[PDB]
């Protein structure tokens, strides 16, 4: 059982990993959405910043 | 006795399991639900900026 919970802790990380990796582009893309070579004004970016 | 035990499966490419089916099921079903979690927030992202 000590061994079993060890393995359960192991996947919890991979469970963590999946969350971040999936998040990693979610945020990165979101940044890609806000602005680029053409520009996005500021005032709504407030709420985008909020998001 | 067997239903206690974790037993092995070669899925599609044949990658190796040593599993209960309920685990098997859960990783399968869990795969779906994770996407729903991901889609919802991702959708939320599209909404706010789109609005």
């Amino acid at each position: 059982t000590l061994d079993k919970i060890q393995k359960k802790v192991n996947d919890d990380i991979k469970n963590t990993v999946d969350e971040i990796n999936k998040i990693g582009e979610e945020i990165a893309t979101i940044n890609k959405q806000i602005y680029g070579q053409e520009a996005l004004p500021t005032e709504h970016a407030n709420e985008l910043r909020d998001r | 006795q067997l239903q206690y035990d974790k037993v092995n499966f070669y899925n599609e490419d044949g990658t190796i399991d040593n599993l209960t089916m309920e685990e098997y099921y859960r990783k399968l079903t869990g795969k779906i639900a994770s996407d729903g979690e991901n889609n919802n927030v991702v959708n939320s992202s599209n909404e706010t900026l789109y609005n």
